[PDB]
RNA sequence: AAUGAUGU
RNA sequence: GCACUGGUUUCAUAAGCCAGC
RNA sequence: AAACCAAUUCAAACAUAAGCUUAUUGUUAACAAGGAUGAAGUCGUAACAAGGUUUGCGUAGGGGAACCUGCUCAAGAUUAUGCU
RNA sequence: AGUCUAUAAACGAGAGCUGCGGUAGCAAAACGGAUUAGAUACCCGUGUAGUCCCAGCCGUAAAUUAUUUAUUAAAUUAAAGCGCCUAGCGAUAUU
RNA sequence: GAGCUCCGGCUAAUUGUGUGCCAGCAGCCGCGGGAAUACACAAGGGGCCAGUUUAAGGUUAAAACAAGGCAACGGUGUUUAAAAACUGGAAAUGC
RNA sequence: AAAGUGUACUUUAUAAAGUCAUUGUAUUGCUUACAAAUAACUAGGCAGUUGGGUCGGCUGCUAUACUAUAGCGCCCCAAGCCUGAUAAUUAGCUAGGCGUAACAGCGGCAAGCCACAGUAGCACAUAAAAAUUGCUACCGUUAACGCAGCAGUAAGAAAGAUUGGACAAUAGCUUAAGGGCAGAUCCAGGUAAGCGCUAAAAUCUUUGUG
RNA sequence: CAUAGGGUUUGGUUUUUGCCCAGCCUUUAGCUUAGCGUUAAGCUUAUACAUGCUAGCCUAAAAGACGGCGCACAGGUGCAUAUUUUGUAAGCAUGUAAAAUA
């Protein structure tokens, strides 16, 4: 059913994305190679290479699983990771970590609760 | 599919054109059995000499016309051409003279002899090859 | 039948008819009456059955019978008909559901109050 | 020597 | 005259019969 | 510049949306027929026994109705007194 | 040099139709005499088409047992190629 | 604990009162004509349960390729027969 | 090409860089075959129709292959091509999915492909593109508009949810001064698929007191 | 991980055919209904639509788009389409061609 692409886009840039497939306030990821250009869960792909699992444990930690081998070869082709994989990739020390600009911006002070109408009501 | 095939010409009335019959099964899921099916198939001819009848090869090629995809590449079998001129010289053998009972069945057994005695010889060289 | 028949469109799916023709595979259908009156069975029984001619809002005009004891249906009512047959009531295919639009549920039941449209007493 | 009401 | 009601009859009904109106 | 590009202008050709016709699609109709159904109307008695003229098929004619008669055919007709 | 037949064609009782010739016997229809509550039927007396010949039309029957291979007294057993049936009831439907 | 439905048989679950082929019930066979476990109500009991019981669709309860009939009713009037499918056969002449 | 180049633009007592313009070994691809619902109370269909020859089929700038999709178009030439064809009815397709021991049957959910945006004909738009781009005619309301984008209203129907919050996260557009935009999306409201738990107190749970 | 039947046609029996019921899955209607967390979902009309919103950002030849990049991405529906499509497989010439290194 779901044949992975084998020709390379002509007019757009391939990319490596993170998939939301979690539940409810439960998120979780997976990690493959998508056109730059199309939906976030959509089911044409090239490869699935990791998943992520953003939440702590009882050993408090969080867990990533990624293809060493395959990572290195769609890195070499061309693909270029998000700003989060970025992140992912620094820690676990496959690539050296991107440096970010400064930041001036009052940093935002209702973060966990602007947008979640629940808490609001008891507030 | 459809690269090469082998028919049988049905059609020669285009110029370096013929048309060439194929027969293939098709699997039934629901019955469990194969259906015979035929299709006509276009080809071209560089030669213009074919004859309704013969056993020829088609190979796919270069689109050549609306319904023409097609080259003939060889003829496995020709067909076989009524000539009246070698037909009239056998009968006249055939009138030339007759032969009695015995005669005809004695010349018939030593031509069935020969025959055999040349068979022979074949097969036990291709027994020497094995 | 033989390989070549059976090849040949020899097997036809048989077909079944539906036993409310009139529902045009709808559960209900709602309708206006147009004359109530009573009708005599056939035999071996005897009594005066209560029916009422309804043009459904597909145009189709039905007999329906009315279940309970007493009514309050008049010409020009509004009723929702469902599926269910009378067998000693010849042609009769339809039943009108009470305690909708117009009908009212018979008074003084006391059990299987939900089948003749009869809330239950608070008091 | 035409006829043999209905239900069970 | 019919009609209508009641009786008669029968396991019950129809019909028949009878009376009233 | 006689070349190319971006414009304005008139003329000719091309096909075409649109447009016209169209059987007969559906609605609808005085009236004349058919079928199905319905506790207890009427005339006859055609079939089931040898059913009281054996039954039936094809075709033709006739009759209030079932049915009747001619011609060939079918059995789906069970048919008890030899010889000299 | 075969089996079977999608499709196509030919042959095809009796009755019936058109023309020509013939018409004894038999006999639809028809007309009388009886039987019977009635007899519009059965029975009796007359009796025309028809039955017959030649040339055309019509293509319908309760117009035989499904066809073929092997085995077989039959049968039975296993196969090859078809047609038809899918509760009954109900059209002079339309084409 | 709280509702919905059912208690003649298929199908787990009965007594009383009222009605008297009336009022009504009904998925099927069927109940009601003065002695109704089948109608209406009361009590008792069965099933499921924040659900429960009708109505309407898909599929199953072998429609038959695995796997049905022409022996209840169905094989057609007969023969000839260059498609298709299957597949070797015992013919012609003379007094 | 996650690249090179510039008499170009911007920032610097701190300088690395980016922005704009331009550049690729032939400079963005066509064709054929098989499968897939009913249907003969649809039997004939086709004349550019089947085939052959010249010419045309543009957007240049390696060399040959004797011109290297095509009746795709004009002119000419030869009569061929199809025949369960042609004409009708119904349906978006694949597939997850539901029943069944299976075979078969039917088509709610995640995703892929195709078509469309009141109807029809056209221009751009080739190669990844027209809901929110144009021209013309027509239909319906009132020179304008067409919610099959989210929410919402009216009618119809047995039966179709709020005219809600937020860009905090994921993906996307723009930008070297670290920002801006967003009815995708993430959360909340409403509706007895389903799954889990509560609807009674107990030495104030000996996982205690001290 | 592997195939279940029962009722019915009133002289009896056997036999053939039809009809009805028991399961699972999916929507409405009657009666009834306390709360919290969460999975999958919005199944009839390509019927007509008031109002708000869904695609903008950046720069500048004199403080301004006329210029650059996006709207070729997302979101909605299934009118039309029996094949124009969908699901698959196959085909498409050359040592990439030049130059005394005499
Ligand atoms: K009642
Ligand atoms: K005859
Ligand atoms: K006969
Ligand atoms: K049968
Ligand atoms: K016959
Ligand atoms: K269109
Ligand atoms: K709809
Ligand atoms: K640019
Ligand atoms: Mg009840
Ligand atoms: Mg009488
Ligand atoms: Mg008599
Ligand atoms: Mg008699
Ligand atoms: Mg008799
Ligand atoms: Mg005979
Ligand atoms: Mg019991
Ligand atoms: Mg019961
Ligand atoms: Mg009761
Ligand atoms: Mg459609
Ligand atoms: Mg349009
Ligand atoms: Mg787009
Ligand atoms: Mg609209
Ligand atoms: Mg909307
Ligand atoms: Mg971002
Ligand atoms: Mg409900
Ligand atoms: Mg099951
Ligand atoms: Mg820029």
């Amino acid at each position: 059913m779901n044949n992975l692409l084998t020709q390379l886009p002509k007019h757009d840039l391939l990319k490596i994305k993170l998939v939301r497939w979690g539940f409810n306030k439960k998120p979780f990821y997976v990690l493959s190679v998508m056109k730059r250009r199309q939906a976030r869960n959509s089911g044409n792909r090239y490869e699935d290479i990791g998943w992520w699992d953003p939440s702590p444990h009882q050993d408090g930690n969080s867990h990533f699983g990624i293809k060493f081998d395959r990572v290195k070869y769609w890195l070499s082709q061309g693909a270029v990771p998000t700003e989060k994989v970025y992140g992912l990739f620094g820690q676990a020390g496959i690539i050296p970590q991107k440096p970010a600009p400064p930041k001036y911006k009052p940093a935002d002070g209702n973060a966990d609760t602007k947008w979640r109408p629940e808490l609001q009501k008891n507030l | 599919g459809g690269f090469e095939f082998v028919g049988k010409v049905v059609s020669n009335r285009m110029q370096k054109g013929v048309v060439v019959a194929v027969n293939y099964v098709v699997w039934i899921p629901k019955y469990k059995v194969y259906e015979r099916r035929t299709a006509r198939h276009m080809a071209h001819d560089e030669g213009n000499s074919c004859v309704i009848g013969d056993i020829v090869r088609i190979q796919q090629h270069r689109k050549l016309s609306k319904n023409k995809a097609y080259v003939v590449v060889s003829t496995l079998k020709h067909a076989d051409v009524y000539n009246a001129k070698q037909a009239a010289v056998l009968n006249t053998e055939r009138s030339q003279n007759k032969l009695g009972r015995v005669e005809y069945a004695e010349s018939r057994l030593s031509e069935v002899q020969q025959r055999l005695l040349k068979l022979r010889e074949m097969y036990q060289k291709e027994l020497a090859l094995n | 039948l033989t390989v070549g028949q059976l090849l040949r469109g020899g097997r036809t799916k048989k077909v079944r008819r539906s036993k409310s023709p009139a529902l045009e595979q709808c559960p209900y259908k709602k309708g206006i009456c147009l004359r109530v009156y009573t009708t005599a069975p056939k035999k071996p029984n005897s009594a005066n059955r209560k029916v009422c001619k309804v043009q459904l809002s597909n145009g189709y005009k039905v007999l329906a019978y009315i279940p309970g004891e007493g009514h309050n249906l008049q010409e020009h009512s509004i009723v929702l008909v469902r599926g269910g047959r009378t067998k000693d009531l010849p042609g009769v295919k339809y039943k009108v559901i009470r305690g909708k639009y117009d009908c009212a549920g018979v008074k003084g039941r006391k059990t299987s109050r939900s089948k003749y449209g009869v809330k239950r007493p608070k008091e």
